């Protein structure tokens, strides 16, 4: 997603940031959902789904 | 002493070369001779070229030329007073002269104009925006291509010519 | 001056017939292998009486594969174009010698009855022709190119029971293909390619020549 | 910007703006008011992102990437920018304007296609009609590409239409020849790969011997009682000791063969499975909690993996081909296996327990087995559809170039239908030439060579030429060439009573005659070696002011009596002067020798992924250098220059990769090229298929264009 | 080949579907200027530019075989009409499509073939500008050359 | 002679026969040692004034102050400038322009015309 500090933000505190997307177990953790989570993307929710 | 000799062409070529040292007679202030070193000179030539062909005749005219020059009697005095040796004279191996003031500087400006020849053909897609996540740089190609589109939209694709990565905008 | 390029050039494709002769198995010297620019250049002694006939004396012999079944022999014609006359010689020069293969390196190009004539040869003796251009640099070391090696029949005869094909069935090669040259093989000898593979890291192959 | 640019503008007619590299003055102008305008639209458009409020429900269908996105925001916000056609700003209709409500010769922003509004504003007249020309490019584009889009597919699909896997799984055409032994080289589906990352690319050897090795002499921290639990009893064995000494034998045995296999030093390829996934799966069910100790068994790990390793069955057979067919095939798959279930990768990071690492093997089989490629399969027509649907995918003749050089390597579908129908002719052919490390990293050795290689012919380095009537040097009616001519008194002293009264005068242009670092006694010898011993030449000296060339032409002397009439049809040699003129000047071809046309534009390459090389310390790196890009085609001889790099040096043109490297060759440079256009877009179309298309026209030695 | 090593001086005209090319000069003798001066007069009355002049100097050297205006004429049929015997109606239909295709807008009468030599010397003129550099190529598109 | 020279040696292009009208080639005398103009279909014949028979190339013959008419002054749609001093009058307002031709003389410099009846005159700067 655009959010954040690309390159740098994630390595800075790790202050969960809420930005990137983590689901565990079928149950989505934190973030947000997009095209890249969802769309035609190569990891996309969708795709590993199926 | 001046190496024995006998070919008429060889004479000729020794009398112009001293010819050619007899040039504003600066020979005269400094008081050196001509025809020994001139002689001399002709003497190593031959030991480079081993025969009077023409490329030997091409060497001869060549330092020729250099005795000859009106912009640098300063090269023909040096040889003259002998702060140059015949046998460096007779190989222009060691460049060509530099002491006419700005031929010299201009085929330096030719060395520059092929290098600049060189510089970058002409350097692009900078924009500069997103920072890699590979080689951590910031130095960055974005492209624009399909309008409108069927039903894959005018998205942003953005390449790291860096490392040849590529990412999309979202 | 362009005398003194050549001295590179003839070290040069010396040097590429010496890993020709050595893929091809005939046992060169490793010293001939590693030999210089500046050792080969001592060994002509360079700069002497030019245009002298150095290639007559760089005419070499080449001394067997696993098993000693006589030679290979290389032969560098002084003349810029090779007529038959100069061939005909030559054969009577192979002849003497009892030789078995000859490779003969021209510099410009062959006449074409001469070239029949070659064509002719193929009963006995086998001559084999390189333009000196494309010999003069090493193909096979070029990265678009992978390991090539040649296959006894017995080989392919196994080839062909253990995934039951047909000779006909397989990958083609031309005769005149560059590597097929390079090895000088005939018609009905299979090739392995082996190749570097994004996907299976390395990937078998196998052309039958055509 | 705009008092920029005409600030811009100001500094070009002064005549001092010192112009960028291989360019004309207008060009390094033109280069320079587009960086401007580009820089100034961008600059805005970060400005009018920024300043959106977090309710902009336009922001959130950009954001989603539902459907528009961040340039959209720029046109209606912000400036809309210059519009342009055929990659140039708005070209000059009537005489030298763009629309008569301008003054002529104008290159201000707005007066040349620069839009200042933004939709929300609304375009001014002008720039409407600017506009509206901007359009039609896209809807005339659109127009043209669906109809040979269209061709190129049918006769695509047509050609591949028979190919298929058979039931011992070698695919094979209509004839039943043999197009693959194992099909895509490995037998696995399209559907089921995925991307991974290859563990063993690890830079650093100590890096990579500190993260992988299964240490022994046990430091400190907890006696093996940490992490693992009941292993501190199996630190006296010998045997266990020896068994894992020889799996990280084989590791770098692995590595080494990775690293050849991959020299660019990219750990993205397609696997199947994706075995870390997996053991998330495996970790996040039996509810493995990483900070408790382990329970698993190291030798259980490796033989373990040995026993996958067979059950992984690709090739069945048993002789030693079959055993090696194998082997090979899966060798990709197998050293990512091991570097995954690496035991002391296993222990550390993953922490699985023995029922999990069971299970998870148990899987892993059940997926790869699936992933094998069902034989039957249309695998020829399913490639056809694959790689026609790029070709529907963007770009005719547009210009996204930034190989800061010439357009080459034209781009897109034109480029495409030249690799389909292997052109004999291609319209733009290249070749790039990389040099020897030495003459690399150094530029005055690098304008050595690449004076070598350019090839120019004397036309071009000649300033004028004349011809002259003095049948008497010694008296010459140019005086100042005067004092040569008693320099020449002994140059043939007698055969100037023999040799023809006309002369021809060159004069050559200095700096490029320098530039080419040519000397004079190499033009006198090269015009004497074409024209021959007849054409009798004398010249002046390399640094006379002047740098001058006299040529004058000599006859057979004594056969020459008049004998029956000159078998000549006596022709005066003036005009025949003109015609060695003419000739002496289209021939003579010094340096190169033959078709690379102009022959250079030299480049420093820092940007891409050129040079890359192995290190000590075992990591790779970067190697910035030069490296020579031509626009010709000779490979054959170029290959065999001095200093010209023997492994690396390649050219886009097909037809004379198949002269010089054979068929194999061309079955590489092929796929190279093949992959380099679709790769533009970067929707990255999956390998296997390229691999059988260039199978397929490969397949039979000659080349086999779909024509 | 050994002629003169230029063929980028060699002007020619298509006539009507006339089965062969012509050389201009050829095509001014046949309108009946066969003074050299004259014909150059008419492609360009301002000779004060030697670079021009001598650009057009080898076709006047090509054209130098002919000088009359009737031989032009059975020059033109024979590069024109098929194969025959007679001279003189070859030299007469030479004629009439001569003075009738060429240019039938300047004119279709005898009695107005000069002023019809002066727009062909225009043209000429109009081309070497073009081949010199002093003028710009004409648009293909240019409204302002449509109806 | 001198670096700061010239050459227009003058390339008489033009010297038809007084006669009929015609064009003069060289051909050589060889009894007086001396080039010579002939007619080729007539005996006339007259010596050169020159020992130049053909040129090509100056390359440079930048062409920056010739062929440009005064009269181009009067072109509404030439920019006027309030830049000063015709090089001869003493009166400012000059139109400008540039290139205006195919040997794309990588000329971007401009060329200045005055535009009041005085001068006419033709300058660069
Ligand atoms: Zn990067
Ligand atoms: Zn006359
Ligand atoms: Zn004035």
């Amino acid at each position: 997603t655009h959010p954040d500090d690309e390159d740098s933000g994630p390595y800075k505190h790790i202050s969960p940031g809420d930005t990137k997307v983590v689901v565990e177990n079928g149950e989505l953790i934190m973030g947000i959902l997009c095209k890249k989570s969802l769309g035609t993307s190569a990891g996309s929710l969708v795709h590993i789904s199926y | 002493r001046a190496p024995s000799t006998s070919d008429s062409v060889r004479l000729k070529c020794r009398e112009m070369l001293a010819a050619a040292l007899r040039t504003g007679d600066d020979y005269i202030a400094i008081g050196a001779d001509e025809e020994e070193l001139g002689s001399q000179i002709e003497e190593a030539i031959y030991q480079e070229i081993r025969n009077t062909d023409m490329k030997y005749k091409n060497r001869v005219r060549s330092r020729i030329s250099n005795l000859k020059d009106a912009k640098n009697p300063n090269l023909r005095k040096n040889v003259l007073c002998g702060n140059i040796p015949p046998d460096l004279f007779a190989r222009m191996t060691a460049e060509e002269m530099a002491s006419d003031e700005l031929k010299e500087m201009r085929k330096n400006l030719t060395k520059e104009a092929i290098r600049e020849h060189q510089m970058a053909k002409t350097g692009g897609t900078q924009t500069d925006l997103f920072t890699c996540g590979k080689c951590k740089k910031k130095n960055c190609t974005y492209t624009q291509v399909q309008t409108r589109s069927a039903d894959e939209p005018m998205t942003t694709f953005v390449v790291c010519n860096e490392c040849g990565n590529r990412w999309k905008f979202c | 001056m362009d005398d003194e390029e050549e001295t590179y050039r003839l070290w040069k494709i010396r040097k590429t017939i010496m890993q020709l002769c050595h893929d091809r198995g005939y046992l060169v010297t490793q010293d001939e292998l590693d030999q210089t620019l500046e050792e080969f250049k001592a060994q002509s002694g360079d700069k002497p009486s030019e245009g002298r006939p150095r290639r007559t004396d760089l005419t070499v012999l080449v001394a067997h594969n696993d098993d000693p079944t006589d030679q290979m022999f290389v032969f560098f014609p002084e003349e810029p174009k090779v007529g038959i006359k100069t061939i005909k010689v030559y054969c009577q020069r192979m002849q003497e010698e009892n030789i078995t293969r000859a490779l003969i390196v021209v510099q410009q190009g062959m006449t074409p009855s001469a070239k029949q004539s070659l064509v002719d040869m193929a009963p006995k003796y086998i001559l084999e022709q390189f333009l000196q251009q494309e010999l003069l640099i090493n193909i096979t070391e070029h990265e678009l190119v992978p390991e090539h090696v040649v296959m006894t029949k017995e080989e392919v005869t196994e080839l062909l029971a253990r995934y039951k094909l047909r000779e006909n069935q397989l990958p083609r090669i031309q005769a005149g293909d560059p590597v097929a040259r390079y090895f000088g093989i005939k018609r009905g000898q299979v090739v392995k390619i082996i190749r570097p593979s994004e996907t299976a890291g390395r990937y078998i192959t196998y052309r039958l020549v055509q | 910007a705009k008092q920029d640019v005409i600030e811009v503008i100001e500094k070009a007619h002064n005549n001092e703006l010192e112009p960028t590299p291989g360019n004309t003055l207008r060009q390094t102008f033109e280069n320079q008011v587009n960086r401007i305008l580009n820089d100034a639209r961008d600059k805005t458009g970060s400005s009018a992102q920024k300043s959106l409020s977090e309710y902009n429900n336009f922001k959130s269908m950009v954001v989603s990437g539902a459907k528009g996105s961040k340039i959209n925001i720029s046109q209606v916000i912000a400036v809309v920018g210059q519009q342009n056609v055929e990659g140039k700003r708005i070209p000059f209709g009537f005489k030298h304007r763009t629309l008569p409500h301008f003054i002529k010769d104008d290159y201000g922003p707005e007066s040349r296609g620069f839009v200042e509004n933004s939709y929300l504003a609304g375009l001014t007249p002008t720039e409407f009609f600017f506009h509206a020309m901007g359009g039609r490019e896209g809807l005339i584009d659109t127009a043209v590409k669906t109809a040979e889009t269209g061709y190129i597919q049918r006769r695509l699909i047509k050609s591949m239409e028979s190919v298929m896997v058979k039931y011992d799984a070698t695919v094979r055409n209509s004839i039943n020849q043999v197009v693959q032994l194992r099909y895509g080289e490995d037998g696995l589906a399209g559907e089921s790969v995925e991307f991974q990352n290859l563990a063993t690319l690890k830079p650093s050897n100590k890096a990579f011997e500190k993260k992988f090795r299964f240490d022994y002499t046990n430091e400190r921290a907890l006696r093996r009682t940490l992490q693992e639990d009941l292993v501190k009893d199996v630190l006296s064995n010998a045997h266990i000791q020896n068994e894992l000494e020889r799996e990280f034998e084989r590791m770098r045995e692995d590595r080494e063969v990775l690293r050849v296999i991959f020299p660019t030093g990219d750990s993205k390829v397609v696997l199947p499975c994706n075995l870390l996934r997996m053991i998330w799966n495996a970790q996040k069910i039996f509810h493995i909690n990483p900070r408790l100790p382990s329970d698993l068994h190291p030798i259980k790990v490796v033989e373990g993996v040995k026993e996958l390793s067979k059950k992984l069955v690709i090739v069945n057979g048993d002789d030693p081909l079959s055993r090696q067919a194998q082997e090979n095939a899966t060798l990709l798959f197998n050293i990512h296996l091991r570097s995954t279930l690496c035991s002391r990768r296993m222990a550390e990071e993953f922490r699985l327990s023995g029922e999990a690492f069971d299970w998870l093997l148990g899987e892993i089989e059940s997926k790869f087995n699936q992933a094998i490629a069902h034989p039957g399969e249309m695998v020829g027509a399913l490639a056809a559809q694959s790689l026609g649907e790029p070709a529907t995918q963007m770009t005719l003749n547009t210009f996204h170039y930034a190989g800061v050089s010439a357009k080459n390597v034209t781009l897109g579908v034109p480029r495409l239908k030249e690799l389909i129908n292997i052109s004999k002719k291609p319209k733009t052919p290249s070749l790039t030439v990389f040099l020897l490390g030495q003459s690399a990293r150094d530029a005055e050795r690098a304008k050595d060579i690449l004076c070598r290689l350019e090839h120019t012919t004397l036309r071009k380095v000649t300033a004028n030429t004349a011809i002259y009537y003095d049948p008497n040097p010694q008296s010459t009616v140019v005086a100042e060439d005067q004092e040569w001519v008693n320099v020449y008194y002994e140059m043939p002293d007698f055969d100037v009573a023999r040799i023809s009264p006309w002369l021809l005068r060159v004069e050559l242009d200095r700096k490029h005659m320098t530039d080419r670092k040519l000397t004079m006694e190499q033009i006198a010898e090269k015009i004497n070696a074409g024209f021959g011993d007849d054409l009798n030449c004398i010249f002046n000296d390399d640094n006379a002011e002047k740098l001058v060339l006299r040529i004058r032409i000599m006859n057979s002397d004594e056969n020459k009596m008049q004998e029956e009439e000159e078998v000549v049809d006596k022709m005066d040699d003036d005009v025949f002067l003109r015609c060695i003129e003419s000739n002496m000047l289209t021939d003579m071809t010094l340096q190169g020798i033959e078709q690379i046309s102009k022959v250079y534009m030299h480049l420093p390459q820092t940007d891409n992924k050129k040079k890359i090389i192995i290190t000590e310390d075992g990591e790779f790196k970067a190697l910035q250098e030069w490296i020579l890009e031509t626009d010709g085609v000779s490979l054959m001889r170029v290959l065999s220059e001095k200093d010209v790099d023997p492994v690396r040096t390649t050219s886009n043109d097909i037809v004379e990769i198949f002269t010089v490297l054979g068929i194999e060759a061309v079955r590489k440079a092929l796929e190279r090229e093949l992959y380099h256009v679709i790769s533009f877009d970067g929707s990255y179309v999956n390998y296997r298929h390229l691999a059988l298309l260039c199978d397929t026209m490969t397949c039979r030695g000659h080349l086999m264009a779909i024509t | 080949g050994a002629k003169k090593s230029a063929i980028g001086q060699r002007i020619v005209a298509t006539l009507p579907y006339i089965k062969q090319e012509v050389p201009i000069i050829i095509v001014f003798r046949a309108l009946g200027f066969v003074s050299d001066r004259d014909i150059l007069e008419h492609i360009i009355y301002d000779f004060e530019d030697p670079e021009m002049m001598e650009m057009v100097k080898p076709s006047l050297d090509e054209a130098f075989v002919i000088q009359e205006q009737n031989v032009a004429l059975n020059f033109i049929g024979s590069r024109g009409a098929k194969p025959g015997v007679t001279k003189e109606k070859r030299i007469k239909y030479a004629k009439e499509v001569l003075q009738k295709e060429m240019l039938p807008h300047v004119g279709v009468s005898d009695f107005c073939e000069t002023k019809k030599a002066y727009f062909l010397g225009y043209m000429v003129h109009r081309l070497l500008l073009a081949a010199l550099g002093r003028r710009e190529l004409d648009d293909r598109d240019h409204y302002g050359n449509k109806r | 002679m001198e670096p700061d020279g010239t050459y227009e040696p003058g390339f008489v292009g033009i010297r038809f026969c007084q006669e009929c009208n015609n064009m003069l080639y060289p051909k050589e005398d060889k009894e007086n040692r001396i080039l010579l103009y002939a007619c080729r279909n007539c005996d006339y014949q007259q010596e050169a004034d020159n020992s130049c028979i053909y040129v090509n190339k100056i390359t440079h013959e930048v062409d920056e102050l010739t062929q440009i008419i005064a009269d181009v002054s009067q072109d509404p749609t030439l920019p006027r400038t309030e830049d000063h001093p015709c090089q001869k009058c003493g009166h400012k307002e000059a139109v400008f322009f540039q290139s205006h031709s195919a040997r794309a003389e990588d000329a971007m410099r401009l060329y200045y015309v005055c535009t009041a009846p005085h001068c006419g005159h033709r300058w660069t700067e």
